[PDB]
């Protein structure tokens, strides 16, 4: 009641009403999920066209924050875009002068968290409508995956999911997850889990699935340097998703 | 109501924030100030519950404002923290500008000024803390004892109890205290202060904190052994007096 | 009503309006009739300033006020509130002259005034405006007539009207489209303005009025705005009285 | 409803605000003053109030300049903020332009200043009426300033308690005082008659009269005691 | 009700807001720091868990703020992040300014002023967090304190916060041996953690632990957050596993 | 309702109720009386005693604002602290600028100018002091250009000059008695025994000096706050005078 | 010239083969007056060693400055700061002031643990990337040392070979400089072992 | 529900959403205007209705197609106040962008920065969302013909073609049939004039109402330019349809 007409006071059972509503706002979104393996990380989402005429191919819901780190969301569409904007800016500032190349995954998550936290702090501000997943790859902690909550807390995970179909996806991932998976194997889990959510439209035109694995000097835009590391992030096209989607 | 902000008084002339601040005082630990003629003994209840709880590193209930003026307090302990540091920085700053020792009358007046400024404003609330501030200056051998209030009022009292169950101690203090001759014995001033605080602690002399201020910048914190010495002498006299009263009855 | 929706200006109704902006329009209605008539070579502005007692001094209180020396503006609704939109308007006018060393085009002014009204609905701590403002002049492109709503909506007009007796005015303006498809020439429109305000004063009848007319005309006021006063105004008065009878 | 009895930033269904309306009330509980003018003079006559007979009575005439001046009827706190402002503008005109500020021109600055507080949600809105006199290049003028900010040029007007009889004196004798020019004596006498009728269940006394006069020949001067027991 | 701004007071002469922050602790995990002359242990319990949760290569309720002082968390985690970062910044100011490590009493004291400041000033929340501070300074040796969500500190030799504080406290003070040992701290903590927690078999992936010692590799203080397999060793001694 | 919550909301009187309530704060306060004569102004006060431990002779209630200016007060000391610190600066700043005494009337204006702040901001007055002042002062001094003048600085309006004025709890009965007992034939000494005569009547305690404190403004003497012995003596002369009549 | 030239002092770091040496003099002088015969110019944040030349104030002040930033880096990420990454940092941090630029010539040296490769880097007033796998020398006798180190360097050396090369280098170059010398100390980072060998040399 | 919720955009509902933003998606029915944007192969076309309902309004002052900058048109649907506010910021930012970055501001990038702008108005309770729908049309130099629609929420998504208004649906369904059967997302003809004929025909069938020259206003975006058509040019295209 008054514990989300105001942000000052709390429920006597803990937490603001605003946070529990912010999670409701997450589930009203598309379904996004990530699975970590020991030689890769898959990140996968669906995109609701929401008009036969809408082009969701022109805006994808998998967006590189920096070349080695992509992110997805589940939750409100407008809220995602500004939040992504601030991710690209802070990243250069915070570590592309400290290390002169793009940050650790781990670092950018602690930064993002402070921003989400500050909108839970005071009245006359609202939480963000999303929970994000940030996946990336660095050499200092290896492959990682994270879930970043609009409460202002963040949790690392091996595989997790969020969105409308989260509760179905989570039990599914528990069963099929093993101690060593391949990148290819984790893509083959990722398609099945998301297909539980939406069926009767599943194709790689409507489902976007992409990976964080090894460097691409092909998406780097240069070669001829013995130390160069191209984007750990990589987009599969519509055609490549179909090759994996047949493989099931 | 008129309790929605500090920009509204009630039609009696009261502001309910201040009135609930006065109930706040009563929540936290008790304090007694009692003046002599060469001393002021400023004593306070020390809260302990558990054995784990230290009395080494644990926050003292007497804070030294300077080397000749001290402050003990009553109210919320969390609230009183901001108030403690502020009063010490101001203490040093007087001496930076002027180059003079910290005047007691100035000191209470500024300190109650901090509280007043918040009360004057509506966007910030004052502390629910009332203090006792006792001292001497090197230029005075005539003792001063002051009080602040959560409103922004400063007052002078000969002798005072504030904080937890003040009321009963308050009447005991009146009778014994004489304005004729306040306790000239230093030991007897401490002993009175022990008798007053005795009432509110129940059993204790590791829960009685006595501290003593005398002129020309002498400050002491009295060890646990000395606080326990008072209790043995004070129980012997209270009991003795009681036995005698029942003998006056027997005689008639 | 309740449930917001008028209780703040940020909040929006499910209908597509804002009921706080509707009470501001009611305040324009309550104010005294003003008309503006666009012409194929000028603009004429007229206003009804009613006389409530004869303690007023005649030709000394008006709702006609000038901006530069060639943009006339006249306001209805809350009287000091219409003054203020002109006072800020005047500030906006000056800025443009200093920077570009040119007189302000009337559609340029038209953009700039309506940005002030709109700023006063983006904040719940700023009361909107509650005044309509008839305006226009002669510029580079010739003569133009505009009117601005307290919504923060505006459009160009051939004939414009606002205030309490605006029900008559609107009707006389229409007779004019048919009568003259040039909207009338600027000279004969000073007399047309007076006659209009007299039929409008039949809706205020229980009281007397004072009529002020001003104009700005391309070559019959020489690109400049000046007040219609003198033997000019009295001829306008005589035409009105005659044809009403 | 009267959900608008608290909001000064939110229109009332009539198109008013209630706050502006209450501000007219404040004037009614306020102290009476009668204005009037002629081409070559303008006069303010005002009633001093007292709470008892050990009070030495409230100044109702504030000298704004040596050629301009004002009187009040309503909230004295609000009257102070606007008096400060008003002197600041008249001195500004004498500093930069070596110029007297016109009565009418001053009034348009005061207008923006009323409506600023209406627009805002911060500080009190006004609740005092000022009767303003001056004598500039365009002779004596009389404005009635309202706490709305509406400024009205008349030949005579009145604000304050029981001010509807001053308007009735002035209406009848409207023309008598247009014809008198160059006689300060006559114009002063006319306000005094005026404010006897205005008042009800009161009588005038010597030290209840404060008459303030400026014209073309008369400097700005305030008459008290023996200088106003000649026109009672 | 009093709920609108923190610039108000309830009739207890406290604020209802402070009570609401209090309650925030008692729906989070349980936290225990036991001090001994030979080292201080910090322990926290995880309030989420899964088998696809990464918690074996990470901690979340244990931060070192400098290489001589460590903290445990009980409360919401969203509240925690902001104030940890500020304590750590204050430590490195101390290091920069005075050329030495901060005392325990100040570092806590600052943090306590800052919590109270959000009560004192504005309509901004109190931050419902209780932190256990276990530190070293060469003035009062080992020092164990905790900080209140109201924003005051009190010294200790053992304390529990979190969920079921009362239940935990009685159990800790019963088994407190008066010289104490870091090895007994470590042993006591697991036992006490078990009974509050709603699992009957406490486990190392469900555990966060740091032990602080200067009593081995003397003349210097070395603080060690334990790795998962070591936590398993100490569990086997207490007979839980 | 929405009238006692807000400093920017007027009620059907056209007033603030913030301003109203602050009068009742003064009536809470102890009785204080000032009586002007042409010999000097005499400022008397009441203090209270409910404890034998309360030292009431070691804190002030009559204060020196300059070297010929004194003030008595009633209401909260919190509201009084701000007011007197302010008023100290105004007199001091005057001696800087001109190298002359402050006049009595102008000191009154400054105190009522602080009083005006009840809220947060305003155009033509920055407000930083967010409540009504629940204190008044009687302001007494001497200028040479008039004489001795005695004023009441009102926190709720503008200032009213008096020849004798009572404030506080017992203000009501004191005011009637001063009309029938203030006269221009009454010397310095008579002025003292008058204040004590009224003072006791509305006191709920006996007439004694531990609950009283007189002072005078004599320019010749500078502002003099009295000793306890002088007041004690005078309680005795008061009773002997009235014993015999 | 600059203030860096008035106070002086030398820090020279060098590379061999899976090793580094970074060595310094013990002279601090403030102009003509010699001040300390024993102020070490070598400091460290983990395995990364920071030398500092220049004015005496900025030797102490920047040390506090870079300590602050490496301590927040260490705690958050739970690893040691790397010499590869510290070179980025030194150059931006000194560049923060440009309108009050710090008057120093640092030398960074360390060995990366994420490959074991040896790293040395050179800087100036506001610092720039200057990459070497040979040597970086700095100070008022830097022009002497640039040639002295090149002349004695033979590419690809043992940890024990590298001692000899940096010692003979420092020994004569410091001595035949006014504002340098007065003792020296040599740190040989073998890989992760650091042996400290004090040079017996004369008092300059 | 209603207990705070609808009265704010900083108070979430039990659904996690904002009722108040969603009520502006019901503000396009009040002005009663429809748009149609279609892309040809080398062009983009926008046609929106023009409402002149009174003979005291000139046809040339009432327009809803605005020149934002040289190659960028925009159609506005919905209320006249929020129409202006959006228009200003889009002109100030487009002009500023173009010389700062030296690039002609693409359809995606204008639609993007504005959608960002609309999100910022919603997070603070001081500001409010826009009510209008802006459908930006440009022929880009990096993507050729494009239509990006930005919603009063701060959603923006691309479109083959898009429509807006109260009768928006009926046009949507007509465009669905057209692109689906042909298996191209463009109007096949290459001349911008003949594309405008096709687009005008789809609208007259779909709404059921024949339009006039003073009941349309048409902007046509070509390769690196925009221009808005006058009524006599629009008439030529209308009669093109009417007589085969």
């Amino acid at each position: 009641d008054r514990y989300s007409f105001s942000l000052t006071t709390f429920s006597p059972s803990g937490k603001l009403g605003q946070i529990d509503y912010a999670l409701t706002a997450v589930k009203q979104g598309v379904t996004s999920l990530g699975i970590k393996a020991t030689n890769g990380v898959v990140i996968a989402t669906e995109k609701k066209s929401s008009s036969p005429l809408a082009m969701s191919e022109t805006l994808s819901k998998v967006s590189l924050l920096t070349p080695d780190i992509g992110a997805v969301y589940s939750g409100m569409g407008p809220d995602y875009r500004v939040l992504v904007d601030k991710s690209r800016k802070v990243a250069h500032t915070s570590y592309k002068r400290i290390y002169g190349e793009y940050p650790p995954t781990k670092l950018l998550v602690s930064e993002v968290a402070k921003i989400m936290q500050e909108a839970t702090q005071s009245g006359g501000v609202r939480p963000f409508g999303v929970s994000l997943l940030i996946a990336g790859h660095d050499e200092f902690n290896g492959f990682s995956l994270y879930q970043v909550d609009p409460s202002g807390s963040y949790f690392p995970w091996k595989a997790t999911a969020i969105g409308k179909g989260s509760v179905a996806a989570k039990t599914f991932l528990e069963k099929r997850w093993n101690d060593e998976l391949e990148l290819e194997d984790a893509i083959h889990i990722a398609l099945l889990t998301l297909k539980e959510s939406v069926e009767g439209e599943f194709n790689g035109d409507t489902i976007e699935l992409a990976i964080i694995g090894d460097e691409n000097p092909d998406l780097l835009g240069y070669t001829g340097i013995p130390t160069d590391k191209g984007p750990r992030f990589r987009k599969l096209t519509s055609q490549e998703i179909n090759d994996r989607l047949e493989a099931l | 109501g008129y309790d929605r902000a500090l920009s509204i008084f009630s039609p009696d002339g009261h502001i309910f924030q201040v009135e609930y601040a006065l109930e706040a005082v009563k929540r936290g630990t008790c304090a007694v100030g009692v003046k002599g003629k060469n001393c002021v003994v400023l004593g306070c209840e020390r809260r302990s519950t558990l054995k784990l709880q230290d009395t080494r590193i644990t926050p003292s209930k007497v804070s030294k404002i300077d080397s000749h003026v001290v402050l003990s307090f009553s109210g919320l302990n969390a609230d009183s923290r901001i108030l403690i540091e502020k009063a010490r920085v101001e203490a040093q700053s007087h001496r930076l500008t002027l180059e003079d020792p910290v005047t007691v009358e100035y000191l209470t007046r500024y300190v109650a000024g901090v509280q007043q400024r918040y009360t004057q404003s509506g966007g910030v609330r004052p502390f629910g803390v009332s203090t006792l501030i006792a001292g001497f200056d090197p230029r005075d051998d005539e003792p001063k004892l002051y009080q602040t209030e959560p409103s922004g009022i400063y007052s002078s009292w000969s002798a005072q109890t504030i904080g937890r169950n003040s009321k009963t101690v308050r009447e005991f203090l009146e009778k014994n205290y004489d304005r004729k001759e306040p306790p000239a014995t230093v030991e007897e001033c401490v002993k009175l202060t022990v008798r007053s605080l005795l009432e509110v602690v129940q059993t204790g002399a590791k829960n009685i904190e006595i501290t003593v201020v005398k002129p020309d910048s002498d400050i002491v914190a009295l060890s646990s052994e000395e606080i326990n010495q008072y209790v043995t002498q004070i129980e012997q006299e209270k009991q003795e007096q009681q036995e005698q009263d029942k003998k006056k009855k027997s005689n008639h | 009503i309740g449930t917001g929706y008028d209780l703040s200006n940020s909040v929006f109704s499910p209908d597509g309006r804002n009921f706080q902006v509707e009470y501001a329009v009611k305040a324009v209605e309550n104010g005294t009739t003003s008309i503006g008539i666009k012409c194929n070579d000028g603009v004429v502005f007229a206003v009804e300033k009613l006389i409530t007692s004869k303690l007023l001094v005649p030709q000394k209180n008006v709702k006609i006020q000038v901006v530069d020396r060639h943009i006339g503006c006249v306001y209805s609704g809350l009287i000091p509130d219409g003054r203020h939109l002109v006072n800020r308007g005047r500030e906006e006018a000056a800025s443009f002259k200093k920077l570009y060393k040119t007189p302000i085009p009337i559609p340029a002014f038209a953009d700039r005034l309506g940005q002030y009204v709109q700023a006063h609905t983006l904040y719940n701590s700023v009361r909107p405006f509650g005044v309509s403002t008839i305006f226009g002049g002669v510029d580079k492109n010739g003569a133009h007539l505009y009117m601005l709503e307290p919504s923060g909506s505006y459009w160009g007009y051939k004939g414009a009207a606002t205030g309490k007796g605006r029900q008559s005015a609107k009707a006389e303006l229409e007779k004019l489209v048919d009568h003259h498809p040039e909207g009338l020439s600027a000279r004969e429109a000073v007399k047309q303005a007076a006659k209009i305000i007299y039929l409008a004063h039949e809706d205020n009848k229980e009281k007397d009025f004072e009529l002020e007319i001003s104009w700005c005309s391309l070559s019959e006021t020489n690109g400049l705005h000046k007040f219609v006063k003198g033997d000019l105004l009295q001829e306008a008065i005589d035409f009105a009285q005659k044809e009403i009878n | 409803r009267n959900n608008y009895d608290g909001d000064t930033v939110t229109f009332s269904p009539t198109g008013r605000l209630f706050q502006v309306e209450y501000a007219l009330e404040a004037i009614k509980q306020g102290s009476v003053t009668v204005g009037l003018r002629s081409n070559t003079h303008a006069v303010l006559v005002a009633l001093k109030r007292n709470a008892d007979e050990l009070s030495s009575y409230q100044k109702k005439i504030i000298k704004c300049d040596e050629h301009m001046g004002l009187s009040l009827a309503g909230l004295a706190p609000d009257a102070r903020v606007l008096s400060n402002y008003l002197r600041q503008q008249c001195n500004y005109s004498s500093l930069v332009f070596n110029r007297k500020l016109a009565v009418e021109r001053a009034g348009h600055l005061l207008c923006d200043k009323a409506q600023k507080n209406t627009q805002s949600y911060g500080g009190r809105p006004y609740g005092v009426g000022l009767l303003i006199i001056g004598y500039d290049k365009s002779g004596a003028h009389l404005l009635e300033f309202q706490p709305s900010g509406n400024v009205t040029e008349l030949y005579g007007t009145a604000i304050g308690a029981r001010s509807q009889g001053a308007k009735t004196y002035l209406e009848r004798t409207l023309d008598t005082f247009i014809k008198i020019d160059g006689n300060p004596d006559e114009l002063i006498k006319a306000g005094v008659e005026a404010i006897s009728q205005s008042l009800r269940d009161e009588s005038l006394t010597v030290d209840n009269l404060s008459i303030a006069i400026v014209g073309k020949d008369t400097p700005f001067t305030i008459y008290d005691g023996e200088a106003v027991a000649k026109y009672i | 009700r009093y709920d609108s701004r923190t610039t108000i007071f309830s009739p207890e002469g406290r604020l209802y807001q402070v009570e609401y922050a209090l309650e925030s602790i008692s729906h989070a995990g349980t936290a225990i720091g036991i001090m001994a002359s030979d080292g201080i242990v910090l322990a926290a319990e995880r309030k989420v868990t899964s088998t696809l949760l990464e918690q074996d290569t990470s901690t979340e309720k244990l931060y070192k703020l400098n290489d001589k002082i460590a903290v445990a968390v009980a409360g919401l985690t969203a509240d925690a992040e902001i104030l940890i970062n500020t304590a750590r910044i204050h430590a490195q100011n101390y290091l920069k300014t005075y050329n030495e490590d901060i005392p325990v009493e100040i570092l806590v004291r600052r943090l306590s002023d800052i919590k109270q400041g959000y009560t004192q000033h504005g309509g901004l929340r109190p931050f419902g967090v209780s932190f256990i501070y276990a530190g070293y300074d060469d003035r009062y040796g080992y020092q164990l304190y905790t900080s209140n969500p109201s924003g005051n500190y009190t010294g200790w030799k053992a304390i529990s916060v979190g969920a079921n504080t009362s239940a935990a406290q009685t159990l800790l003070q019963m088994d407190y041996k008066d010289d104490m040992k870091v090895d007994d701290a470590i042993e006591l903590a697991l036992k006490t953690l078990s009974k509050t927690t709603d699992s009957s078999a406490l486990t190392y992936d469900r555990l966060e632990f740091a032990t602080i010692r200067k009593g081995a590799n003397d003349g210097e203080v070395y603080q060690k957050i334990f790795k998962p397999q070591e936590i398993k060793d100490i569990l086997v001694k207490t007979g839980i596993t | 309702s929405e009238y006692d919550r807000g400093v920017s909301t007027f009620s059907p009187e056209g007033r603030l109720f913030q301003v109203e309530y602050s009068l009742e704060a003064i009536k809470l306060g102890s009785t204080a009386i000032g009586i002007a004569t042409k010999e000097g102004v005499v400022l008397g006060v009441e203090k209270r005693a409910t404890s034998p431990l309360l030292e009431s002779d070691s804190i002030e209630k009559i204060v020196e604002i300059d070297r010929h200016i004194g003030c008595a007060m009633s209401g909260l000391t919190a509201d009084a602290r701000s007011m007197i610190e302010h008023a100290r600066t105004a007199a001091v700043t005057h001696n800087l600028y001109y190298d002359e005494d402050i006049n009595v009337e102008s000191l009154t204006q400054s105190v009522c100018d602080l009083a005006l702040r009840f809220g947060e901001g305003a155009s033509g007055e920055e407000r930083l002091m967010s409540r009504p002042f629940g204190v008044a002062l009687l302001i007494a001094g001497h200028d040479a250009d008039d004489g001795y003048q005695l004023f009441h600085a009102e926190p709720s309006g503008t200032f009213y000059r008096y020849n004798a004025k009572a404030i506080g709890s017992g203000s009501e009965g004191a005011q009637a008695e001063l009309l029938n007992e203030w006269h221009s034939s009454l010397t310095l000494k008579e002025a003292e025994l008058l204040v004590l005569k009224i003072l006791k009547q509305v006191m709920e305690e006996k007439l004694d000096e531990n609950n009283a404190q007189l002072s005078c403004i004599t320019k010749q003497d500078g502002f003099k706050i009295y000793d306890n012995e002088k007041t004690a003596e005078l309680i005795k002369e008061l009773k002997e005078k009235e014993a015999a009549e | 010239s600059d203030p860096s030239s008035i106070n002086g002092g030398i820090v020279v770091a060098m590379t061999g083969k899976d090793c580094v040496a970074i060595a310094c003099d013990l002279r601090l002088g403030s102009q003509s007056l010699g001040v300390s015969n024993k102020f070490e110019k070598i400091f460290h944040y983990g395995h990364v060693f920071l030398g500092i030349t220049g004015l005496a104030t900025d030797v102490t002040t920047l040390n506090e400055m870079f300590r602050y930033k490496t301590n927040l880096y260490k705690l958050k990420e739970e690893r040691a700061i790397e010499p590869e990454t510290f070179t980025q940092l030194v150059s931006s941090s000194l560049y923060e002031r440009r309108f009050g630029p710090y008057f120093v010539g640092p030398v960074v040296a360390g060995i990366n643990s994420k490959s074991g490769k040896p790293f040395i880097a050179g800087f100036d007033l506001i610092g720039c990337i200057d990459e070497a796998k040979d040597f970086i020398v700095s100070g008022t006798a830097s022009d002497q040392l640039f040639g002295m180190c090149e002349s004695l360097y033979e590419p690809n050396l043992e940890p024990e070979d590298l001692f000899e090369t940096i010692s003979q280098a420092l020994l004569n170059a410091a001595d035949r400089d006014a504002l340098s010398g007065w003792g020296a100390v040599v740190y040989i980072i073998k890989k992760d072992e650091v042996v400290k060998r004090y040079l017996k040399m004369r008092q300059d | 529900s209603a207990a705070g919720y609808d009265r704010h955009i900083t108070i979430f509902s039990p659904e996690g959403r904002l009722y108040q933003v969603e009520y502006a998606f019901k503000a396009t029915n009040q002005t009663n205007i429809n748009s149609l944007a279609v892309r040809g192969k080398d062009c983009t076309v926008v046609i929106s209705q023009k409402k002149v309902p009174d003979k005291l309004l000139d046809p040339t002052t009432v327009s809803y197609i605005f020149c934002i900058s040289r190659t960028i048109g925009m159609v506005v649907n919905g209320p006249i106040p929020d129409a202006r506010n959006a228009a200003l910021r889009a002109k100030a930012e487009a002009a500023e962008f173009r010389y700062k970055y030296g690039y002609d501001m693409p359809c995606d990038v204008l639609a993007k920065r504005m959608a960002n702008l609309s999100q910022i108005y919603t997070q603070r309770a001081y500001m409010r969302p826009l009510g209008v729908i802006l459908t930006f049309v440009s022929v880009d130099e990096e993507l050729g013909p494009s239509i990006y629609k930005t919603d009063p929420a701060g959603y923006y998504v691309g479109y083959k073609a898009t429509a807006t208004g109260p009768k928006q649906q009926e046009i949507t369904t007509n465009l669905e049939n057209h692109f689906k059967k042909s298996k191209i997302d463009h109007i096949n003809e290459e001349s911008w004039e003949k594309v405008v004929e096709f687009a005008i025909t789809h609208m007259i069938d779909a709404l059921g109402t024949e339009f006039s020259k003073n009941d349309l206003e048409v902007g046509v975006a070509t390769k690196d330019k925009f221009f808005t058509l006058s009524a006599e040019n629009i008439e030529e295209r209308l009669v093109a349809i009417a007589e085969q």
